[PDB]
């Protein structure tokens, strides 16, 4: 943990959704629209509803002031260019 | 680290003089395009 | 005690739902386009009271 | 004395509702390494009804993927709404415009 | 999407101003400002393209540190669904638990103001962002030879709601101020029905023009 | 019509022409390798989730479709991926419970470097 | 002012000649702006417009007011101009005013420059 | 359409000619109605490029207009500007309430599902309903148990929507959100406003005077001036955030800010100039002409490392002064700092709640969400308090039998 | 809405229903327009890419109502990863 970077990734940042774009969300999932028993991944949950249930309890939708989180945070800052030359 | 510079052209008001008129003549040329393509390339 | 939300639900439900309902607010209010209580009750003049007893300095007076 | 303190009867944690309503997968169980030890720090050292609504979400999609159903469609929303889920958004709703008090 | 994402953010400049953490008259003081830098509440300051002027960003004070204070949304928790807190009690200054030490929250996960501040017209040739950045970047890990081993010291760590600051410059350059202007919505409408119309014209004459 | 639709699709065309020209230039300048095509094709192969596998030996023995009944076949394998990959963001993993979720969304480990040599 | 005390501070009648300088610099500067700009077609065609406009408002306001205006004393289309061309609908009594107006305006430049420059 | 017909446009030889054929005259109405709409481009432009080139800058303050009070750098400064309205540090979660109550009216990120939960206890006569799930019941009581618990919470859920239906109507019919469909966002902009200003629906419910205009009296007088008195600080602040957007898209760029605002708590007014900060002057400002504004920034670390380097080219041999620069020397010359270091004095106020939540390790579990804040009237309090005092007060209710 | 680039807009808004008149007009139609702006509808266009995501569901319904194996299930999981992007908290896209 010593040599570790502190600067995580330009790719573990997680997407965080605005207000607008949240409601672009929902709005865009809610128009959205042999086999047989045992043969399931047992994740055979209903797809639809429980997109909803992340959509309006999600994690990456559960700050209501991220502006936008990726772009903003994907670039490095200055004191984050000094701490890599150090490394 | 290696470092690099530009070449820092030391003239300074005469390496800025013919940019900047471009800078400001151009603006006009893009919008007499952009028109002129709508306004004639199509209903010739 | 025994205020309002136990006397119209009160037996309606378990005392779980009690708390449950009580967390939500007071009782509906201006943001609710109503007039709440707190800011109706200016609204009413002094009673009797005052009355009689203004009419009482009168007579002092 | 009923006003703003919200209250644990709301289920404001989605991971309770989908393991309890919609995630019923279980796990192959190991050892941890990262666990709340005393002091409440975390620091580095029912199944069966879970099981009949695992079986009877794999027979209800079976039933519903082979084309059997009142409408038509492998995917598509019944409108039977789960009041669950138009629960908690009247609670959050009702608690975000009733803020208005707290002053 | 690497170019396009890039592009569309110069052409369409102004729809990025923050817009989401700040509601009214949100300025806050040149001192109240210089306070919460030296104490360590500023997580981000974005200095301007004229650089007399910032944006600071402040977490709100349950979304700074890991503790499980039943105010912050439930990002990260146990088998029993309890959050998980950081705290370790300060060995050298106990029963005093706002000088105790826990870890910090990523930058993604904070509920934040956005303050507005005017920087004085001698704030660079005054050494007060220097200062800062040179007593927060001046402290690392260590060897204990004493001890034979890799030390991270106490003065290195952040006690409880303190976080570390990220300073961000912009460019007067990535602005882009003549197309954002030329291709505004109100011009992209009249673009699109005076060709509609063109293109209307010309195919109808060209019709009457065969029908002859 | 509609330029704030066409300009995105303008330029992503000519991105991706350019591109198209580039392979152009490269394969006659550079003839193709003959066998490292294998090379690849195993390399893009490998990636494909489990969850196509199923309809991959489909893919082989003959019974693959007309053309139609694929392109109605990988659907739902696309959308048990997607849920299962739903339940890994939520729920986590198989081999990971909710402590381990709260691990790695918090960034509490580091990789392991004493392993790495 | 700072304009003024920097051309005067830093560069035998010297200050008189650079300040001379910096005033027909900036005159010269905006007008060969606007002659730049109304030296195009398009721009042509907006002016036109506006002076169409302008005078049919006037001429509305000029008969209302002079009629409203005998009043007191007895108390006491478009596209046929839009789609010709300039000169052959205005006179030349007009330009006429307008160039005797300049000159009259402008004809005592030589003798306040000369008085001015000499003491 | 055969305009050009009327009496007056002989003698022109291409008018004579569009005479014969209409789609030439409409091409050339189009054409001419295109040439004007380039010629309001063309002048529009210039006159926003064109100020650009008279704006200068006082040159003391680099066009901030303000400038540094150092008594406060290092009951207090008096010639330093007046704190601002956020400087009060236990203010804040207060005005966030209040201000994302105020937010959450306007709000329609939800609006697909509430419409479509108005439509379904609209009518309620559509009754289209599918196959019913095989229904799960949940494990009964006597058995303590947390995932037990939070069964039985889930299945009783129904019953309490009525209740809370009764008791909070849908709010579309209590406005206290924006209206069923004010706003689509598909329409235009020029339709959505007059919807919007309508019938006072730019404010929420608790600022609008039609709500109180029926009832003013002798007791108060302040339900229709107590309100009048809040509307006005909204519109105030509302005009603020806007002034302060126009002045960051003027910083965007390297432009000079248009909204000259008065110092505050760390700075004081520039004396050279007023406290305006630029202007126009008729004079091109060739700076800005020739490209030549932004100062190079090896320059600038030549000067700041020189002005933050002092020199002292006289020794103490000679002149007897053996003390540093300063007052006070001979006095100037007279605990775990070295390890944990400095105490932090700016968060005192939320000590007592971190021993709170020590104290209470239950307050961690995720089906709690406590509103915020830090007083004994705010947050993790308010909720001790209900739980403590409801506990009394029906262990003294099974007192009574 | 046929005059909203040009600044002669101005003179229509002052014509719908301690400091004088003018000024609390002008602070009415400046509450109106940021009320209009705080409804979180504006990002919401026919022609995003987050609408023909979701989207392309029904219409390949509806239509079909009406090396090439890899290049399609790889491309089936890259508009699924997108999918999982624009939904919650994905890892790398
Ligand atoms: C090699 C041999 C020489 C070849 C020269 C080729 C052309 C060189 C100059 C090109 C760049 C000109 C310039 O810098 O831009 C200055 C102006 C901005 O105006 C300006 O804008 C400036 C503000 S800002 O830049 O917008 O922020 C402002 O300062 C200024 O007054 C105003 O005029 O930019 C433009 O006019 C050109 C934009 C590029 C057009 C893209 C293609 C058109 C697609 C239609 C959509
Ligand atoms: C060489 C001189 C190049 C000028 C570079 C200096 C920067 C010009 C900014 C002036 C701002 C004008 C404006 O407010 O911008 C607005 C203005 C629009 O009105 O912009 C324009 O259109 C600009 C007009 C075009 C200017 C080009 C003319 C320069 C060359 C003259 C002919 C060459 C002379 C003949 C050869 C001589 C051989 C001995
Ligand atoms: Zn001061
Ligand atoms: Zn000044």
């Amino acid at each position: 943990e010593l040599m570790r970077s502190a600067v995580p990734a330009p790719g573990e940042v997680p997407n965080r959704n605005s207000r607008g774009q949240v409601a672009e969300q929902v709005r865009a999932i809610l128009d959205q629209y042999k086999a047989k028993t045992e043969d399931m991944v047992d994740d055979a949950f209903t797809t639809e509803v429980v997109e909803e249930a992340m959509a309006l309890f999600g994690d990456a939708n559960s700050v209501k002031t991220a502006w936008r989180t990726q772009e903003v945070l994907r670039e490095l800052s200055y004191t984050q260019l000094w701490a890599l030359v150090g490394e | 680290v290696v470092v690099d510079t530009g070449v820092t052209e030391d003239d300074r008001l005469r390496a800025s003089l013919l940019v900047q008129m471009l800078r400001y003549t151009v603006p006009f040329m893009v919008i007499s395009g952009l028109f002129w393509m709508i306004h004639t390339w199509i209903l010739d | 005690s025994e205020d309002s939300v136990e006397q119209e639900f009160g037996g309606d439900y378990s005392e779980a739902s009690l708390e449950y309902i009580r967390a939500l607010g007071p009782k509906k209010g201006a943001p609710f386009a109503e007039v709440d209580p707190a800011e109706q009750a200016a609204a009413l003049p002094p009673s009797q009271a005052e009355c009689e007893a203004a009419k009482a300095v009168l007579e002092n007076y | 004395l009923t006003s703003l303190r919200g209250s644990k009867q709301f289920l404001n944690s989605l991971t309770i509702l989908f393991k309890h309503q919609k995630m019923f997968k279980k796990k192959t169980l190991k050892a941890h390494k990262w666990h709340s030890d005393t002091q409440g720090i975390f620091r580095k050292h029912e199944e069966s009804s879970l099981s009949t609504r695992l079986h009877i979400q794999k027979k209800r999609k079976a039933k519903k993927q082979r084309l059997e159903t009142r409408r038509q469609k492998k995917r598509t929303r019944f409108f039977p709404r789960p009041v669950w889920l138009r629960s908690r958004m009247f609670l959050n709703f009702l608690t975000e415009r009733n803020k208005y008090y707290l002053n | 999407a690497i170019f396009w994402n890039k592009l569309l953010d110069r052409v369409q400049y102004k729809e990025n101003l923050p817009q989401a953490g700040l509601v009214g008259d949100m300025r806050i003081s040149y001192a109240k400002f210089l306070e919460l830098l030296k104490d360590q509440r500023v997580k981000r300051l974005v200095v301007y393209g004229d650089m007399r002027t910032a944006v600071v960003e402040v977490p709100h004070p349950w979304s700074a540190s890991v503790l499980g204070h039943p105010a912050t949304h439930p990002f990260y928790e146990d088998s029993a669904h309890n959050r998980v807190s950081m705290l370790r009690p300060n060995p050298a200054a106990p029963e005093d638990v706002t000088q105790w030490f826990c870890a910090e929250m990523p930058e993604w996960d904070m509920e934040k103001y956005r303050f507005y501040v005017d920087l004085p017209g001698d704030f660079w040739e005054s050494g007060v962002l220097q200062r800062h950045l040179a007593a927060q970047r001046a402290e690392g890990a260590v060897w204990d030879p004493a001890s034979g081993q890799y030390i991270l010291p106490y003065r290195a760590q952040k006690k409880v709601f303190q976080v570390s600051t990220e300073v961000q410059l912009l460019d007067p350059q990535e602005s882009w101020d003549f197309l954002g202007w030329l291709l505004a919505p109100g011009r992209l409408e009249f673009y699109e029905k005076a060709a509609c119309v063109a293109i209307a014209l010309r195919v109808l004459g060209i019709v009457i023009a065969i029908s002859t | 019509p509609r330029l704030a639709a066409v300009m995105p699709d303008a330029v992503y065309a000519l991105v991706q022409g350019t591109h198209k020209l580039g392979e152009y230039a490269h394969d006659l300048v550079f003839p193709p390798t003959p066998e490292d095509l294998r090379k690849l094709e195993q390399q893009v192969n490998a990636t494909i989730p489990r969850e196509f596998d199923r309809v991959r030996q489909r893919y082989a023995e003959g019974k693959i479709a007309n053309d139609e009944q694929l392109s109605s076949e990988l659907e739902d394998a696309s959308f048990n991926w997607y849920r299962r990959q739903l339940r890994t963001s939520v729920v986590g993993a198989t081999d990971e419970e909710l402590e381990d979720v709260a691990v790695r969304k918090l960034r509490l480990e580091p990789p392991a470097l004493q392993a790495s040599l | 002012s700072a304009i003024i005390k920097s051309i005067n501070n830093k560069t035998s009648s010297e200050k008189e000649t650079m300040q001379l300088l910096l005033m027909s610099s900036s005159i010269l500067l905006h007008l060969c702006a606007i002659i730049s700009l109304v030296s195009i077609s398009q721009v042509r065609c907006f002016v036109k417009f506006h002076l169409i406009l302008l005078y049919k408002l006037s001429n509305v306001y000029n008969a209302i007011l002079n009629q409203l205006s005998n009043k007191l004393q007895k108390n006491l289309g478009f596209l046929v101009e839009w789609s010709s061309d300039f000169i052959t609908i205005i006179p030349e009594n007009v330009d006429i005013y307008i160039w005797n107006v300049f000159s009259k305006i402008y004809r005592t430049i030589p003798l306040s420059f000369i008085s001015t420059t000499l003491g | 359409m055969g305009q050009f017909y009327s009496r007056e446009f002989d003698g022109d030889p291409y008018v004579d000619l569009m005479r014969s054929l209409p789609e030439r005259e409409l091409v050339w109405w189009a054409q001419k109605v295109i040439w004007l709409a380039e010629g309001f481009t063309f002048v529009d432009h210039f006159a926003r490029t064109y100020p650009r080139l008279l704006q200068h800058k006082c040159q003391r303050c680099k066009g901030a207009g303000v400038m540094t009070c150092p008594a406060c750098l290092g009951g207090g400064c008096r010639v330093c500007g007046t704190a601002c309205a956020w400087d009060a540090e236990s203010e804040w979660m207060e005005r966030w309430g209040e201000w994302e109550s105020r937010l959450a009216y306007y709000d329609k990120a939800t609006g697909p599902l509430m419409d479509e939960w108005y439509e379904d206890v609209l009518n309620a006569g559509n009754l289209e309903e599918d196959t019913p799930p095989v229904e799960d019941d949940p494990p009964g009581p006597e058995v303590t148990g947390r995932w037990a618990e939070h069964d039985r919470a889930l299945h009783k859920d129904k019953k309490r929507m009525a209740a809370l239906m009764r008791r909070w109507g849908h709010p579309y019919d209590a406005d206290a959100n924006l209206g069923y469909q004010i706003v689509d966002p598909t329409a235009s902009m020029g339709e959505n406003v007059w919807n919007m200003a309508q019938v006072y629906n730019s404010l929420p419910p608790e600022l609008n005077p039609l709500r109180t205009q029926h009832l003013a009296d002798r007791g108060g007088g302040n339900t229709q001036a107590a309100v009048e008195a809040a509307r006005s600080a909204f519109d105030a602040q509302v005009v603020m955030e806007a002034a302060l957007l126009q002045n960051l898209e003027a910083a965007a760029q390297d432009l000079p800010k248009p909204h000259r605002l008065p110092p505050t708590a760390g700075t004081v007014a520039c004396n050279e100039c007023g406290g305006a900060a630029w202007g126009y002057s008729f004079f091109p400002n060739t700076a800005v002409m020739f490209g030549l504004e932004r100062p190079f920034w090896g320059d600038t670390l030549a000067r700041l490392s020189k002005y933050w380097n002092p020199t002292q080219v006289a020794d103490p041999a000679r002149t007897g002064q053996l003390l540093p620069y300063g007052e006070g020397g001979l006095r100037r010359l007279l605990a775990l700092e070295a390890v944990v270091g400095k105490a932090p004095a700016t968060t005192g106020r939320y000590r007592r709640d971190l021993e709170l939540l020590l104290a209470h390790p239950e307050l961690r579990d995720g089906a709690l969400r406590v509103p915020g804040g830090w007083g004994p009237e705010g947050g993790l309090q308010t909720y001790l308090r209900g739980q403590q005092e409801e506990q009394a007060r029906m262990q003294r209710r099974r007192d009574l039998a | 809405n046929n005059t909203q680039t040009n600044a002669f807009n101005q003179n229509l808004w002052w014509l719908l229903p301690s400091i004088p008149t003018a000024s609390k007009n002008q602070i009415a139609l400046i509450r109106l327009n940021w009320a209009l702006n705080k409804t979180n509808i504006n990002t919401f266009t026919d022609y995003s890419k987050r609408n023909n995501l979701w989207t392309t569901q029904k219409l390949r319904n509806q239509s079909k109502n009406n090396n090439i194996f890899s290049k399609k299930i790889i491309s089936k999981v890259k508009q699924k990863k997108q999918k999982l992007n624009y939904m919650t908290s994905y890892l790398n896209v």
